[PDB]
């Protein structure tokens, strides 16, 4: 038996806490805290103070729109009849230009939509991200966050908008839907010979992997060590304790090499940044250098060969 | 959503993961509703031949009159036994085609001769008779239209079939995942042959269509991909099955039912035969196999009547 | 040559990633090295806030004796406690020598402190005062009672409860890490030590407040207890 | 080596098994019985990967023979041997190496459980460990069960694998369909997303722009709160992320699961339920 600091079984409640005092030029906090035993269950009750400028707002407005055009052309799609837009709703979605376009701007109902939603969702991802950016300088802290997620987007705007354009072809990019977005998906790694074959797919995999491997790792690890106020990394960072040592000593002794409180976080930073890194130069280099992977890879001799035990003939080859 | 233990069979080499699973209770139950009609008792062969004692048999004419006859209580029971001879005939007189339902039939006589005689490298030795796609029915049920579901379709469709002859027609039909590739032939091809790239201009548009015109194929057949694929390289004929290249000849004979079988009967044909685009009920895989690898299982039943072959 | 961009790309990449685990497996040093008998970074400064301090990384820190013996000379060969195993400070009781100060709330007083001086602090709605709740061994025998609770005044949470040792009426922390309650007998089981070993708890030099030292060496005392407060827990389970 | 503060730590006993007899370091890595039992189990696993790359899938003088590291390639016995030993060159040796898999792997965790002993931690990690073993053996000892057929694993072969992966989801003709599955996936991806919001959380505190000190955990809050107006903290977001990575695991062992022993249809069709509701 041993509580396993999963859940927080006595709470304690102070007046609530508005934050850190900003700087010059930073509005007031608008909203006030809220607590709720339940979210005090599993993490910190408070519910708080959000912080909205310019560019927060800004974004929010945006962003509600692109999320707006795309859901009238499905509401389009089915007739306008809100029960069958609901029925369907999983199957609808807002596609790309066709390919007979180019790069040229279609008419609204031909794509010119598509080209609204894009444009105004990246304006307001582009615009959270330097919210981000503010808050985190507001207060004297470093921009990891924000060169971080400004690494998903990079993925992001190579699926839609970078490879669509270096191919010449907005066709070439991502329909808003659900099920749509997982056809999509389906058909790139058909079209372009197999993904699994495609050495970065492969790299983002084993990041993604790892992502789930370390924060496992970590997760268990500073929750294992709780008992000796491990979750406090931030003075055993700099006042290293016996939790930040049973941690390292727990590894060392398991795996032959440990990490330290601070770079165990750089690892981490690190393995999640490149998996959308390694996925947009995957996605990069498909079509646009290769256009079969499977036979690139035939090509690279890592394709294994099996006993034939089924063939078919090839009636091309009357 | 139960089921310990399913039906499972291999397919490829071990661990390549070609195999395929399905459920037992139900393979049995579908067996049980892909029964074939008994045959009719043989018939007395002898005697002068239908073209020589009749006055408008176009078709079945060197058979006997007993073949001939025993072929017509076949094609009743296949097509409308609840109706009977009357169905394809103007009472009084069996010899003219003043009824839209003879016309049909004569064509109809043609399209299985044709199949059994001329797409062997499809239907092998086990053919098709009218009950493959009638099932006693004087609509096949799996006969399609390209109906406007109650979504839009993509306004972008395969380009026609790369043609300008009879194809008006399809030029008032919409997107459907069928008819620009087992009608019209447009290319289902998308996968390149060299590694590098600058030389292959498929479309993801096209990848698409040709991944859901496979996801009917094998609904149709009641099987996974794996049945005709290594998935691994699904253009690879060599890591392929030989059910590929089997689809492959039924991909065309399917082509050639469609093109010169039933769309030039559409002009006789009544409207309830036509959907919301004008297009006739016209043929498909689910047509004739209605979720099973094969017909009724592979029944053979065409062996038993001559008259189905040239 | 019948070389590919494809495959230039996977060689600059890989350039990268050696690259990289070079410089985060020097960062994994920052903190014990050199070894007991990748180089080392230079060293890094972090600027401790308020009064402050400054620290560095790696850092030259002197040894500490063990208290303990090799159980065999050769390498790789574990080491006994000396004396009580619980009085040692080696093993599972073992800890370092943090410093002498308190960690901080931003504004900056004693972040860690009992209810009886963050005048604010209040049990939650739905949930018992810890506060006057009877401590039991790893094996039952009372222990004392919960004289108070410490909270953490960043982070509004119970990071120790305050023990009246009944044996002695000295005063006690115990990290909430290692209490498991028991409401509906008003109960704080404690698997780490017995009821007697409650006794030798460190104590704080100071009431109203506990230091980065003072944290620790109370967590290894408990801690130790997990393999030394029994004499097979000790050993193994075969 | 020990590293400059490891030696108040290595401390004797704490074992589960074995006690003293092997209770001892090599270099950095503690022993242990299971470390015994592991190593054992490790050596044997990997000395008949390799007599299978001498072999080959036809014969060690077959053209498919190989010791290229991407074609190498071990795989189940056909599926006509059902749950039965089969014959070494013809899947015999893949069952033999999944024992030893599955036996190295859990003295793994089982001696982590050791070393947790003698430093007094909790177990978490080597619980959270057994997810991956879950996912592991569902996907070559229980799935194969449910199917009646050891053939149902997946081949061992570090591309091979990946062509067993595609071949059997395309029996479903679009996997991505799962429903299980694609609640995995949004673990693994939200797990990917938290991980960097954790790591760059510290270090941006540890480590804030030129001038300004070390922060403090109201500033990890109080940016947390925000940019989107909470904040779980320190302890809780550790809680979190194990909880996601751990899901991650989960929800893929079902998904495969239901994945032919509960499911034979394809995925797509398993939606209909939804176009059926008697809301329309
Ligand atoms: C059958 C199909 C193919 C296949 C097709 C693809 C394709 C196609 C791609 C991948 C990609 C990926 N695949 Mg895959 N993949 C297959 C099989 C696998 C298997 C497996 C076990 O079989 C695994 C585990 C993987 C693993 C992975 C990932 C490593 C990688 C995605 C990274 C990511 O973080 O996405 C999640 C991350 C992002 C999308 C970033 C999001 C950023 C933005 C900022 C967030 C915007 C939110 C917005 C504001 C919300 C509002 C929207 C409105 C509501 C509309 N694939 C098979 C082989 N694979 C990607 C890749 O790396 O390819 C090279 C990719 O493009
Ligand atoms: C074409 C086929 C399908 C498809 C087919 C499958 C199939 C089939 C499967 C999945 C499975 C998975 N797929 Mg998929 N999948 C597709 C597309 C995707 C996409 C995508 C972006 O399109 C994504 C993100 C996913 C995502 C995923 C994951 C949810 C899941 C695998 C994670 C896992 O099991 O961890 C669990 C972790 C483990 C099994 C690892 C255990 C490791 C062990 C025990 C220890 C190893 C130690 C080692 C031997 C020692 C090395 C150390 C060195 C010595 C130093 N797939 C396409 C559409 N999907 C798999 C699954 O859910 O399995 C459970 C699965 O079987
Ligand atoms: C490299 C690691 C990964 C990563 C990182 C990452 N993502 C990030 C970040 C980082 C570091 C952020 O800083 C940022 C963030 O979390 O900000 C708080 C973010 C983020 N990642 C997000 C999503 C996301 N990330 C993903 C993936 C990944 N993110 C990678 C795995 C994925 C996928 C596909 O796996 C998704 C879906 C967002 C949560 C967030 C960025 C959001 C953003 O930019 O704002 C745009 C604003 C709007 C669309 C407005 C929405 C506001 C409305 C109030 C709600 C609308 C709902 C509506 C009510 C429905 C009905 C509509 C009505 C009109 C009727
Ligand atoms: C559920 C959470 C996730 C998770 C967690 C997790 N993994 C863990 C842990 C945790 C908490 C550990 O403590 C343990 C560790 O020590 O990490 C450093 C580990 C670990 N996870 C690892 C890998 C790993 N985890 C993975 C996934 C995951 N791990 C999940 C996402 C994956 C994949 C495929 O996604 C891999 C490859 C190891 C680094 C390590 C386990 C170390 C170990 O068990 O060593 C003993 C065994 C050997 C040294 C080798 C034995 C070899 C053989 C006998 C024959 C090999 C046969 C093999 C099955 C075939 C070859 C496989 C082919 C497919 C290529
Ligand atoms: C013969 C002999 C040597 C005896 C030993 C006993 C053994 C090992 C028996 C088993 C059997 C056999 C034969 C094994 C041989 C293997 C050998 C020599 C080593 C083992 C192999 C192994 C499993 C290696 C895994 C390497 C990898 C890639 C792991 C993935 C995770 C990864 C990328 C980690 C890097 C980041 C790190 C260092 C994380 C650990 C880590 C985490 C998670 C923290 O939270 C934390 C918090 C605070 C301080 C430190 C840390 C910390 O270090
Ligand atoms: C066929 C393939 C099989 C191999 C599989 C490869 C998997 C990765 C390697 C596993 C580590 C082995 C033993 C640990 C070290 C040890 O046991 O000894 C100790 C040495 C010496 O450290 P030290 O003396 O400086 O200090 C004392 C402290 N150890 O550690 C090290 O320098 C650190 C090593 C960390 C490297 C991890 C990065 C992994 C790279 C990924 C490779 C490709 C995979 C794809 C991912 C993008
Ligand atoms: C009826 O609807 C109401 C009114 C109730 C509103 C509710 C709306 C609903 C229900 C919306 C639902 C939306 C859903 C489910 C959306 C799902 C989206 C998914 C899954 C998307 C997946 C991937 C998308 C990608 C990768 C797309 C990326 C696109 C990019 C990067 C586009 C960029 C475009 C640019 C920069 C355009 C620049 C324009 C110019 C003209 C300057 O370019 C030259
Ligand atoms: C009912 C049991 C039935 C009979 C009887 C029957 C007879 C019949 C004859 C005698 C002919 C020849 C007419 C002539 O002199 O030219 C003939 C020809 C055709 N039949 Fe028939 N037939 C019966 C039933 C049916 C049914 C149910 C259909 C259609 C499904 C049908 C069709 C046809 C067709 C077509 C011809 C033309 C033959 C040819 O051109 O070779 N009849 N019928
Ligand atoms: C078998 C030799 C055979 C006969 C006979 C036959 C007859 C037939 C008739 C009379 C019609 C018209 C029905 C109507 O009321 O409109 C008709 C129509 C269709 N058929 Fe036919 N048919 C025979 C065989 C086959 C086979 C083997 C197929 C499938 C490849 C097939 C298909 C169709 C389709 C499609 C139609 C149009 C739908 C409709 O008009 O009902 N038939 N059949
Ligand atoms: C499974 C749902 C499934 C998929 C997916 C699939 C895909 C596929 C592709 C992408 C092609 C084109 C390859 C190329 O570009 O060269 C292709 C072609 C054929 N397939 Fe298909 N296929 C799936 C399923 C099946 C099944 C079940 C069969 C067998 C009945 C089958 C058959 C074929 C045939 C034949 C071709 C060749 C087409 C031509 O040459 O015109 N496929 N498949
Ligand atoms: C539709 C485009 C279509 C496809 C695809 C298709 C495929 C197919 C295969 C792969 C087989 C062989 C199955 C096996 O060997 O296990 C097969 C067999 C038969 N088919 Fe079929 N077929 C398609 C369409 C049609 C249509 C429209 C008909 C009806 C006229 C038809 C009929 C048959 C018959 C009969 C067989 C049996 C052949 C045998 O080997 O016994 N098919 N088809
Ligand atoms: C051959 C080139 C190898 C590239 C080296 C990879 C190490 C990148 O690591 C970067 C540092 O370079 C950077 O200055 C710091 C600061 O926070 O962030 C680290 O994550
Ligand atoms: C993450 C683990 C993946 C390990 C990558 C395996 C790469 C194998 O390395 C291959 C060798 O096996 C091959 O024979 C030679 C010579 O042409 O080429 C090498 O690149
Ligand atoms: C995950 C694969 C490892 C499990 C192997 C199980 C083998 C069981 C053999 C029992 C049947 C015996 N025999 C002689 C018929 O093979
Ligand atoms: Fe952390």
């Amino acid at each position: 038996p041993e509580y396993q600091n999963i859940f927080t079984a006595v709470q304690v409640r102070a007046p609530a806490y508005p934050g850190v005092p900003l700087p010059k030029g930073n509005l007031p906090r608008i909203g006030r805290p809220i607590f709720s035993y339940w979210l005090g269950k599993i993490g910190d009750a408070q519910i708080g103070p959000i912080y909205l400028g310019l560019t927060g707002t800004l974004s929010i407005f945006f962003g509600l729109v692109a999320i707006s055009i795309i859901g009238f052309n499905m509401l389009a799609s089915v007739h306008w009849d809100v029960f069958q837009f609901l029925k369907h709703f999983f199957w609808l979605g807002l596609e790309p230009p066709p390919p007979q376009y180019g790069l040229r701007i279609p008419p609204l109902s031909e794509g010119g939509w598509w080209l609204i939603a894009g444009l105004f969702l990246t304006l307001s991802i582009l615009l959270w991200w330097v919210r981000t950016y503010k808050r985190a300088e507001a207060l004297g802290m470093s921009q990891h966050l924000s060169w971080a997620f400004a690494a998903a987007i990079f993925f992001y705007l190579v699926l839609g908008f970078i490879r669509p354009v270096m191919m010449g072809s907005w066709a070439k990019a991502v329909p808003f839907g659900i099920f749509p977005h997982l056809d999509w998906t389906a058909a790139f790694s058909i079209r372009y010979g197999n993904l699994y074959y495609n050495p970065f797919h492969m790299l983002s995999i084993a990041f993604l992997y790892g992502s789930a491997l370390l924060f496992a790792m970590h997760g268990a690890t500073i929750l294992s060590v709780s008992r000796f106020g491990g979750d406090r990394e931030i003075d055993q960072i700099t006042h290293r304790g016996t939790a930040a040592e049973g941690a390292a000593l727990f590894w060392r002794w398991t795996m032959g090499f440990n990490a330290t409180m601070e770079s165990i976080h750089r690892w981490a930073w690190w393995c999640a940044v490149l998996t959308v890194i390694t996925a947009g130069i995957g996605i990069l280099l498909s079509g646009t250098v290769v256009d079969n992977w499977y036979l690139w890879a035939v090509k690279h001799g890592m394709a294994p060969a099996y006993p034939e035990v089924v063939t078919a003939v090839n009636p091309y080859e009357t | 959503c139960e089921g310990p233990p399913p039906g499972t069979e291999q397919i490829g080499y071990r661990g390549v993961g070609m195999e395929n699973y399905y459920v037992k209770r139900q393979r049995a139950l579908s067996i049980q509703a892909n029964q074939p009609v008994e045959s009719l008792p043989a018939a007395d062969s002898t005697g002068p031949k239908a073209s020589e004692v009749y006055q408008s048999v176009q078709v079945l004419k060197d058979l006997s009159v007993g073949e001939f006859t025993r072929t017509m209580v076949a094609v009743t029971t296949w097509v409308s036994p609840k109706e009977g001879c009357n169905y394809c005939h103007v009472p009084g007189n069996w010899a003219s085609d003043d009824i839209y339902t003879k016309v049909v039939s004569r064509r109809m006589f043609e399209l299985v001769r044709a199949a059994n005689s001329d797409w062997k490298a499809h239907v092998a030795e086990t053919g098709v008779t009218c009950y493959t796609c009638h099932r006693g029915n004087p609509v096949p049920k799996y006969a399609w239209v390209t109906d406007p579901g109650p979504k839009y379709p993509s306004g972008l469709k395969p380009t026609g079939q790369n043609y300008g002859s009879k194809t008006v027609a399809y030029a008032s039909l919409p997107f459907d995942p069928l008819t620009p590739f087992l009608d019209q032939a447009n290319e289902i091809r998308i996968t390149g042959n060299a590694a590098l790239a600058g030389s292959n201009p498929a479309s993801l548009k096209q990848a698409e269509w040709t991944f859901g015109l496979m996801m009917n194929i094998s609904d149709s057949l009641g099987v996974g991909c794996t049945s005709c694929h290594n998935t691994r390289a699904f253009n690879d004929w060599t890591q392929s099955t030989p059910k590929r290249t089997t689809a492959w000849y039924a991909i065309r004979h399917v082509r050639d039912i469609n093109q010169n079988y039933i769309w030039p009967l559409n002009d006789v044909l009544p409207a309830s035969r036509k959907g919301p685009y004008g297009d006739p009920l016209r043929v498909s895989c689910m047509t004739c196999h209605q979720a099973v690898n094969k017909p009724l299982y592979g029944a053979q039943m065409a062996k038993d009547y001559p008259g189905l072959y040239k | 040559h019948y070389i590919d961009a494809a495959q230039i790309t996977i060689w600059a990449f890989w350039l990268f990633f050696f690259g990289l685990i070079i410089y985060l497996r020097r960062e994994d040093k920052r903190e014990g090295y050199p070894l007991d008998s990748p180089d080392l970074p230079d060293p890094k400064t972090f600027v401790l806030p308020h009064n402050g301090g400054t620290v560095v990384a790696p850092r030259v820190e002197a040894p500490v004796a063990v208290n303990a013996t090799p159980f065999s000379p050769a390498p790789g060969s574990p080491l006994v406690p000396n004396g009580d195993p619980m009085l040692s400070g080696f093993g599972p009781a073992a800890s370092p020598d943090r410093p002498k100060h308190c960690d901080l709330t931003f504004e900056g007083l004693p972040k860690i402190v009992p209810m009886r001086v963050a005048k604010e602090f209040s049990i939650a709605e739905g949930d018992p005062d810890p506060r006057g709740m009877t401590v039991v061994g790893l094996d039952g025998e009372v222990a004392g009672t919960v004289s108070d609770v410490w909270v953490d005044r960043s982070e509004p949470q119970i990071r120790y409860l305050e023990v009246e040792v009944a044996a002695n009426k000295k005063k006690v922390l115990l990290p909430i890490g290692f209490s498991r309650f028991d409401k509906k007998a008003r109960k704080v089981k404690v698997d780490a030590i017995k009821a007697a070993h409650f006794a030798n708890v460190p104590t704080l030099s100071n009431p109203d407040q506990v230091t980065l030292y003072e944290e620790d060496k109370v967590c290894a005392y408990y801690a130790g207890g997990k393999l030394y407060a029994t004499a097979e827990r000790a050993g193994p389970l075969l | 080596a020990m590293l400059s503060f490891e030696k108040k730590y290595r401390v004797r006993g704490g074992t589960l098994i074995g006690g003293d007899l092997f209770d001892f370091w090599v270099g950095p890595f503690y022993v242990g019985f299971f470390g015994v039992v592991g190593f054992c189990f490790t050596l044997l696993g990997v000395l008949l990967i390799v007599w299978g790359a001498t072999i080959g899938p036809t014969g060690p003088t077959s053209d498919l023979q190989t010791y290229n590291l991407w074609r190498i390639s071990i795989a189940p016995p056909d599926l006509s041997y059902g749950l039965r030993m089969a014959p070494l060159t013809e899947g015999g040796l893949w069952q033999i190496i999944t024992i030893c898999a599955a036996g190295a792997f859990i003295s793994w965790a089982l001696r982590e459980v050791e070393i947790c002993r003698k430093l007094g931690i909790g177990f978490h990690v080597p619980f959270a460990f057994s997810f991956a073993i879950g996912a592991y053996l569902v996907l070559v000892f229980v799935r194969p069960l449910l199917m009646g057929a050891w053939g149902h694993g997946f081949p061992y072969g570090i591309l091979s694998h990946l062509d067993w992966v595609s071949n059997v989801g395309y029996q479903f003709l679009h996997f991505h369909y799962n429903p299980a599955h694609m609640l995995a996936i949004s673990f693994f991806f939200t797990n990917c997303l938290a991980l960097s919001m954790h790591g760059s959380l510290i270090l941006s505190v540890t480590n804030p722009q030129r001038g300004e000190p070390v922060k403090t955990s109201e500033h990890e809050n109080t940016f947390f709160r925000d940019i989107v107006g909470y904040s779980i903290g320190a302890l809780a977001i550790h809680r979190l992320g194990l909880f996601l990575a751990l899901s991650a695991a989960f929800w893929s062992a079902v998904c495969i699961l239901i994945s032919g022993p509960f499911w034979t249809r394809g995925w797509p069709e398993w939606w209909n339920w939804w176009l059926e509701l008697p809301l329309w």
